[PDB]
């Protein structure tokens, strides 16, 4: 298999993530609505407690905390991509790397053009 | 001249942390915002690891680091002759900037094996129980290892005063300037030092580099290499060198307080992996170069300060592996009244009689024998059993030459005075003397003995057999204490 | 991905909503199916992460003070040693087997402290003030903290009263001053505690003699010693008459390392409330090498680096800070006085080891007891 | 209920998805060739558990099921456990069915309490002249046993069983605590024919319980299997109101094997490479072996000294809950000396007048002021001459030979093979007779 | 601010990108088809290094279990963790790549035991290192094996004659009882062992068929000339109609010199489980636990007192507990172990000295001092 | 043991040809109980032990002759006059070894003439051990000399 090569090369362990949410988002032409899908849950997590929840408190489940997240990512503004990431940083509790995830997506952006 | 930024990510314990700065080479000298300068040591993936030299006071988080393009480098040079230098190459002593100078780098590969030859040529201490027994020659490392006051620094110090009274009676290719690297130490004791060498007149030829306690970890580990790029200068265009490191005791310390800063793993006490390449990589730089590389030499003397005359101390034994000789240094010799306590059957010289003086080489083999004979008969009439008037004759001899070989601690004596003064006591000349007094009878025979046959002695360099019989004739002609 | 641009995406950046607005009709009925799967959220209360080792991870906890006593659930008391950013730490004072991850951890609001006063006298205590003779709970007392600082230069003065062992060697060779630190030290069966216990045995004598303001009031404090021994010491002291004077402070060998660390301390402030209120105290710490083992065990397992002797490097501060509350006060506090008797065990007469040479550079002097002159029957064996 | 969540070593851990099970309870590993018992160390977070097992780990997946028992170890005590071999989880080793339970106990328990202790400090009699005499041993105490190989050990461990159980009505429980399987197997078959155990029919007559943890079992079941001879122990004590006698087996391998269990739980080693947790690790243990209201438990507990070394650690905390020493001794032995008791090295706490009075105290005193007399005086009969010495200095060589021979005693377990019948000696007979 | 709760994030999981690629390339419109990594009884390489690969994957893999790699060469699943498996490697991992495939047997370690094994010259795993073909008449059988416990064994009467007079008059030997052989270096460890070996080919040409004992020399740790002369010695002397010998030499991978002491005790526990008695020797236990202390360093297993695992007591009592004197009702046969352990400065107070010491019944000292002053065995 | 063990496994005779090894093996302070040093002598089929306290008295090549071991001390091997002769100067050299515990306390004078003839028997054969080197000229200041293995088996 190949993939697109990201054009700058990152750390690791978040910004590793973003490399590979860059890589299939380029392949799919979707380098700027995964972005902008980002763009919606870093503001998403300010509006809603219970959906910062599903990624400070070390006590929910995470039957419930990928069954949240996986039933609200569901007909509309799903793109294949962020809804299989974040049911993916739900299934290891990875979900506070969405910050920090976003921020290394942008230096691929940015190198992009 | 593009300069690349990186952003102090946080700075603790003397190391900063430095986001960015790719460009930056693996030791590399770069600079702070601050003024304070620093070397990148390890090149992480997501920041740099900078050791700081001097106070990290001044460093705050976000701060700019600047690279500065280059590796780690000092002024080498004629004039760094006599002046007093800090860990890398800043002069320390008030003079003024260093004029007649050339930056050269601090971490250089050693002379390898076409470029050297045979250490043919001697160094004379001025120390008699080392000119004698443990002699050193001109590209020789050799190790004064010893306890914590047992006058290492004092064995090392009268080598760089006995160059000074060589210098001015030879030629002036086969001059010896020397570099006295003092690592870890007090500023109040470097200071007493450069007061001995002007005063001596040893600081017209002497090179001062000073990392003292209050230096920064990274200036006292780097100041050795700095020291020996300044030194490999003479060594480099045809001349002689000697570098005294003392106390590469302290530079492992502070390089075992950088590489525990720096996260490395510690090893055996808590000492980085490579240490033994921290000192093996400076010690094999010094060489005798061969004469297509202009013949100079470089003479190394490493201090390692033991504990309890404990050798089998980790970085004791890396550096007895690197070195060719050893002059251990005994704490219970030193308090016996004999100074240099010098532990004569521990101390060895690997280059050995090969680049030693002639005059003393046939004069000294019988020396380091009776010596020897002397050692196991003094450990037997210890405990006070029975004598056999055989093993009395070299229990008695040899304590005349024990005594013979203590030395006044800031004297050096001359080679061609040593072997007279050798010759006195190995031909039994200074026998019908009272143990107590051959301190006090060899300076009659110095003095009463012609000021003219120590200069046919010095112009040979060996006892000729019409001088071996004048001489003998004149060690009868003299008067001694008591007698 | 530096702290310059983390802060960017404060500020919204998007200009889209199409899932923003979706998923916020959608939140709350998918929180809502999943209520029953929900532990209550905590922020000032606390819930325990990880237990394991007598440390507990809590978190929460958002209002604990350093030091403070925390209550878990199960009833056990806790103490917060170090409170983090994400958890906080504490060290169990007690069982850690009856924790669980997820036991709400309450907080009291005070740091921790002992029951002291009058009521306190005559009573068998555990390493926490909570009394273990079975008569009952504390009353006539009051509440004051295991870690005061002792008082300073200014608030002393020299020791002057002879505070009578009655001990023929001790009274008459090494004389015991009242405010003063006396370290007993010694191998094992060298007769460390018969030297305390006639101490304290004598100032029941000499109580019922002096006029109420030259009493003194023992304390006793034993830590990693068995209970058959400490039970077979509390019927000596009630049938000898001392227990009116005495009390016990017990942290035995089955007890929590935590428990045993803090029973000289819990003593040192029940001892000082007489030290405080112009009377005069005698505190004994039995094998206070006891207590340094016990404080290695909790260092060690909070993976604090070994050290001379796998020690903690604090275990000097251990004994110090605790030793320098025995003082005597000068006339403006009252004048009272805390006279301790530290007992060290020493293996094979070495008094070369480590916590050995920390309390003689505490202490004001030494009662060396020989283990050869006892096996001589020169008992007491005072070197 | 939980599942395997790591397997490294014999550490395993256990993933619980509802709630966690105790630190201390009993896990059971659903489907396995063995029955695989785990024990929780720690909780983890996450919902996982870290557990020590009982048994090998190997074979085991990620993803087996685990089902809490809600409880600790829980093993069979009672009087129908007499003259059973026991494995450190409860199940029966001697092959002879299964074990009929009066109750099942769990293996961990607190100490007995302040108020349940007892304040008398009183003297267990055994029948055994020099270790009533000159060793006197503590009811509820701890006894250091100095034995080894040839010096009588086993006789004298049965014949603690034998006089416990004659004269005061308690029983036995024998710990061997990571004893070699050979060891223990010539324990085993040495009790069926000195009568100590019973086999069959007669198995109620019994009067010793093996519990048995070998050396090739994990470090986890020989760091517990001390606590399963406390709990059959303290069920007689408790329940029966006994005083019992307990047998650690060299209470160095379970100090031993509790410092694995540390080293494998990730645990920082203390002072000489032993677990923090040793002084309580071996007092949990040894607190719980006293006296109470109800009985008392006194353990003999042999005691190996690591590299001849009495400051190591592992004694050094095992020394400071000891009562009483009884050295075996090899010189002893090979004067036909039997028990091989040591006179002089041989110490006790309870050998004070205060708690066995004036009475037995100078004589025992006396008896071995003679003895330390004609032991320091075999360097000047050599080289000087037997008939050399003093009247009165061959008057004590005359009176400690015969209480060195009089410290001998025929047993009653050894009359099977030597042909001597056994003597029960009462301790007045033993102060007066000395 | 309300977003400061997610400013630094903490992962349960060092290998979180190999899940999130498992979720996230299969999303891709061309690779949701037949592109997706099996897990479960297949594995990708992570990092190899130092015979150790940790390896993604393999979800139904037991502790302890024989695991193949795609090059061949073996391992065994030694740390099972909870997103990958540490595989200690049977071979140079020189040929193991990251992302290589890890195939899992199904089985545990496994060696071939039976009369075909007397006379061949094994590995440390069984396979034959002599050239003459294959093992012919054996079977396959477990290498961890529960030891026999207390009622089936039964007392040591029966002497093992050793035909060293310094053994068999002071130091006496049973069948079924285990010995060892503790000295310095070139004290006569061997020379007492090789004497063990020789003097069984004596004995066995002039007693029944149920009284013969059959060795197995276990050489853990040495080169392979000193195995290839003793070896030439066995064939010599014809003592090889009796003795298998499992050779893990210093050239073997550390997981073959942990596992020769139980492959060859496998391969002697079929003599004594039918009745027959066996004789076995591991030249040098210490080496042994030397390759055992190399893997669990490398797997991160907690260090102890000399940097050894916490269960390398558990190491050799396993292994030696296997040593017995079955009874009656199981054959009556035995296996005589003989471990040897090399002391530095003759001090038994080394670790792995105290532990050998601690499990067997006796040793037999061996002093260099003696060896020089004529006495040969130089036995204390 | 591993990095070491596949350097070592390399230098072998092999039915092609033969490598001849010679290797110097650094002790650290004296100690063959270091495990660099005593992971190399399982390998090793002669390991000649260099002493300082050989060095110290003067004899030079200072080879410990006890501590110095091979595989070709066999009689079998080296014939029976070889093996005798130095199986005779080791038990000479350590029994001289046990009596210098007395020796050095007492002197040599209550030894009854059997031990004392030892003592002078193996002082001689400790400097009949020692030989100038061909390489030593330079050091010892004597000329190198060459001893046939007839007689060296002859001299002792
Ligand atoms: N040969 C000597 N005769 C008399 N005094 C001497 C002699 N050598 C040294 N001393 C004196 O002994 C003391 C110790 O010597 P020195 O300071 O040189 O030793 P050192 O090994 O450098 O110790 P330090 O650890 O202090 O560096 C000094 O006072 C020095 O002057
Ligand atoms: N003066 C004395 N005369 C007689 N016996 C004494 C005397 N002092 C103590 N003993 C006894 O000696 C033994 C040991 O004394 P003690 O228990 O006080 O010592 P310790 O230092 O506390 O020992 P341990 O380490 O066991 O706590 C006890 O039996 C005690 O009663
Ligand atoms: N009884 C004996 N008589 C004579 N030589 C012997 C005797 N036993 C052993 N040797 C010899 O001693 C030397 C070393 O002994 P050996 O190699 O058997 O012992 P080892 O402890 O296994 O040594 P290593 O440490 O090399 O494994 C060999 O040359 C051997 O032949
Ligand atoms: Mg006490
Ligand atoms: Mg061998």
């Amino acid at each position: 298999l190949k993939l697109p090569t990201a054009p700058l090369q990152l750390s690791g362990t978040s910004a590793q993530i973003a490399t590979l949410l860059w890589q299939v988002a380029a392949k799919e032409n979707q380098l700027d609505k995964v972005q902008d899908e980002l763009y919606q849950f870093i503001e998403l997590f300010k509006q809603h407690s219970e959906l910062r929840r599903l990624a400070t408190d070390p006590f929910v489940p995470t039957l419930v905390r990928t069954k949240i997240i996986s039933s609200v990512l569901k007909d509309s503004g799903a793109s294949e991509i962020t809804k299989k990431l974040f049911e993916a940083l739900a299934d290891e509790g990875a979900l506070s790397a969405l910050l920090e995830v976003t921020v290394n997506y942008e230096e691929l952006m940015l190198a992009h053009k | 001249p593009v300069i690349h930024l990186g952003r102090v990510l946080s700075v603790g314990d003397g190391i900063a942390r430095v986001y960015g700065l790719k460009s930056v080479q693996a030791g590399e000298l770069v600079c702070f915002d601050s003024g304070v300068k620093g070397m990148a040591l390890n090149l992480q993936a997501d920041h740099v690891g900078v050791v700081v030299f001097g106070n990290d006071s001044v460093i705050h988080q976000g701060d700019l680091v600047y690279r500065t393009g280059q590796i780690v480098n000092v002024p080498i040079g004629p004039g760094t002759l006599g002046r007093v230098t800090d860990g890398l190459g800043q002069p320390i002593d008030g003079k003024g900037p260093l004029t007649n100078v050339r930056s050269s780098l601090v971490e250089v590969k050693a002379p390898g094996i076409i470029a050297r030859q045979s250490v043919r040529e001697p160094l004379f201490t001025g120390v008699k129980a080392v000119d004698a027994l443990v002699p050193i020659g001109r590209g020789q490392r050799e190790l004064i290892i010893g306890d914590r006051q047992t006058g290492k620094t004092a064995v090392a110090i009268d080598a760089i005063i006995h160059q000074k009274n060589c210098n001015e009676q030879v030629p002036k290719a086969q001059r010896v300037y020397c570099v006295y690297v003092a690592v870890g130490q007090k500023r109040s004791t470097v200071a007493q030092l450069v007061k001995l060498f002007t005063q001596t007149g040893a600081m017209r030829y002497t090179i001062m580099v000073s990392a003292t306690a209050s230096d920064a970890a990274p200036l006292q580990f780097l100041a050795p290499y700095s020291g020996c790029a300044m030194a490999e200068y003479f060594r480099d265009t045809g001349k002689h060198g000697l570098i005294i490191y003392d106390d590469l005791s302290k530079q492992s310390v502070a390089y075992r307080q950088m590489s525990l800063l720096l996260r490395r793993p510690p090893g055996r006490e808590a000492f980085p992996g490579d240490v033994f390449y921290l000192h093996s990589r400076l010690l094999e730089r010094a060489a005798k170069l061969s004469k297509e590389l202009g013949g100079g030499s470089l003479t190394a003397f490493p201090v390692i300060e033991t504990q309890a005359g404990d050798v089998s101390a980790y970085i004791a034994t890396n550096v007895i592996s690197i070195t060719d000789g050893q002059i251990f240094l005994e704490t219970e010799l030193f308090y016996k009244g004999i100074r240099p306590a010098l532990n004569v059957g521990l101390s060895v010289s690997r280059v050995g009689s090969a680049a030693q003086f002639p005059g003393m080489k046939q004069v000294a083999g019988t020396l380091k024998l009776e010596l020897a004979q002397y050692r196991e008969v003094a450990a037997f009439a210890q405990f006070g059993s029975d004598l056999d008037a055989a093993t009395q004759y070299v229990l008695e001899r040899g304590a005349r030459l024990t005594e013979m070989l203590k030395q006044k601690q800031f004297a050096p004596i001359p080679i061609e005075r040593q072997t007279v003064a050798v010759y006195a006591a190995t031909k039994g000349f200074l026998d019908k003397v009272r143990v107590q007094d051959i301190v006090a009878a060899e300076e009659a025979v110095i003095s009463q003995v012609n000021p003219a046959v120590f200069k046919i002695l010095k112009a040979n360099g060996k006892i000729t057999p019409a001088l071996d019989a004048h001489l003998k004739a004149e060690l009868r002609k003299v008067k001694l204490p008591g007698a | 991905a530096d702290a310059k641009a983390l802060d960017e995406l404060r500020k919204p950046k998007f200009s889209s909503k199409y899932l923003i607005q979706h998923v916020s009709q959608k939140l709350i009925p998918a929180v809502k199916e999943w209520e029953k799967s929900y532990q209550p959220p905590v922020i000032h209360l606390g819930r325990v992460l990880s237990v394991g080792d007598g440390i507990a991870r809590v978190y929460g906890l958002k209002s604990v003070q350093a030091g403070e006593l925390v209550c878990f659930d199960s009833g056990v008391k806790g103490m917060a040693l170090n409170l983090q950013a994400d958890h906080v730490g504490v060290v169990v004072f007690g069982n850690d087997s009856v924790i669980h991850q997820g036991d709400l951890v309450y907080r009291t609001g005070q740091i921790v402290n002992v029951p002291i006063g009058p009521g306190t006298l005559g009573r068998v205590t555990d390493g926490l003030g909570q009394p273990i003779d079975g008569k009952g709970p504390l009353t006539n007392v009051r509440s004051s903290l295991v870690e005061v600082k002792a008082p300073g230069i200014i608030a002393r003065q020299s020791v002057r009263e002879p505070l009578f062992t009655g001990v023929k060697a001790v009274d008459a060779l090494v004389p015991i001053g009242r405010g003063q630190r006396e370290l007993i030290i010694g191998d094992r069966q060298t007769g460390k505690t018969a030297v305390a216990i006639d101490a304290i045995i004598h100032q029941k004598n000499c109580n019922e003699q002096v006029p109420k303001a030259q009493r003194v009031y023992c304390v006793y404090v034993a830590v990693g010693q068995k209970r058959s021994t400490v039970a077979q010491l509390v019927k000596l002291f009630t049938q000898t008459g001392a227990m009116r004077y005495t009390i016990m402070v017990s942290a035995t060998a089955s007890d929590a390392a935590p428990l045993q660390f803090l029973a000289p301390y819990s003593g040192c402030a029940m001892a000082e409330y007489f030290r405080d209120t112009g009377k005069h105290g005698l505190i004994i710490y039995d094998d206070l090498s006891k207590q340094s083992v016990a404080y290695r065990q909790m260092s060690l397992l909070l993976r604090r680096p070994p050290g001379r002797e796998a020690f903690p490097g604090d275990v000097f501060y251990l004994h110090s800070r605790l030793l320098e509350r025995a003082a005597k006060l000068s006339k403006e506090l009252g004048g009272g006085s805390l006279t301790a008797f530290p007992v060290i065990e020493t293996q094979a007469g070495d008094v070369s080891a480590y916590i050995a040479t920390n309390v003689i550079s505490i202490t004001d002097g030494q009662i060396f007891l020989e283990t050869e002159l006892f096996y001589k029957g020169i008992r007491p064996a005072l070197n | 209920a939980g599942y395997v969540s790591q397997v490294i070593g014999p550490v395993v851990d256990v993933r619980f998805d509802g709630e966690l099970p105790s630190i201390l309870s009993s896990l059971e590993v659903e489907g396995h060739s063995v029955r695989l018992v785990l024990e929780v160390a720690q909780h983890m977070g996450d919902n996982t558990v870290r557990c020590i097992a009982m048994d090998s780990t190997d074979g085991l997946v990620r993803g087996q099921k685990v089902v809490d028992t809600g409880s600790p170890i829980k093993v069979p005590v009672g009087r129908g456990t007499l003259g059973r071999i026991m494995n450190v989880i409860g199940e029966p080793v001697d092959e002879q069915g299964p074990i009929d339970a009066a109750d099942i106990w769990s293996i961990h328990r607190e100490a007995p309490e302040f108020t349940e202790q007892s304040t008398e400090q009183e003297i267990l009699v055994t029948g055994i002249k020099v270790v009533d005499l000159l060793a006197p041993y503590q009811r509820g105490g701890k006894i250091g046993l100095f034995g080894g190989a040839g010096v009588g050990k086993t006789v004298l461990i049965m014949e603690l069983i034998n006089n416990v159980a004659k004269a005061h009505g308690g029983f036995s429980v024998f710990a061997g605590v990571g004893e070699r399987t050979r060891e223990g197997n010539d324990l085993y078959r040495e009790m069926i024919e000195s009568g100590v155990i019973k086999l069959g029919a007669e198995r109620g007559n019994s009067k010793c319980t093996l519990v048995y943890g070998q050396m090739n079992e994990p470090p986890g079941a020989r760091a517990r299997v001390a606590l399963t001879g406390l709990t059959v122990a303290e069920y007689f004590r408790d329940i029966e109101g006994q005083d019992v006698l307990l047998f650690v087996d060299n209470i160095f391998r379970f100090t031993q094997a509790n410092s694995e269990v540390s080293a494998l739980l990730g645990r920082i080693p203390s002072a000489v490479g032993y677990q923090p947790t040793l002084a309580t690790d071996l007092g949990g243990l040894q607190e719980r072996i006293t006296t109470t209201t109800k009985g008392s438990i006194t353990s003999v507990q042999a005691v190996y000294v690591p590299a001849d070394d009495l400051t190591d650690p592992a004694p050094a905390t095992t020394f400071a809950h000891l009562d009483a020493t009884t050295v075996l001794s090899r010189s002893i032995a090979e004067l036909g000396i039997y028990p091989a008791v040591d006179p002089l090295d041989s110490t006790s706490r309870m050998l004070n007048p205060n708690v066995i009075g004036a009475e037995h105290y100078n004589v025992a005193r006396g008896v071995q002021k003679v003895l330390q007399d004609y032991k320091n005086l075999q360097d000047i009969i050599a080289i000087l001459g037997m008939d050399e010495l003093s009247e009165e200095d061959k008057l004590t060589v005359a009176r400690a030979r015969k209480i060195q021979r009089f410290l001998s005693q025929p047993f009653q377990v050894a009359e099977v093979f030597t042909g001597t019948p056994g003597k029960y000696v009462d301790l007045a007979d033993t102060i007066s007779g000395f």
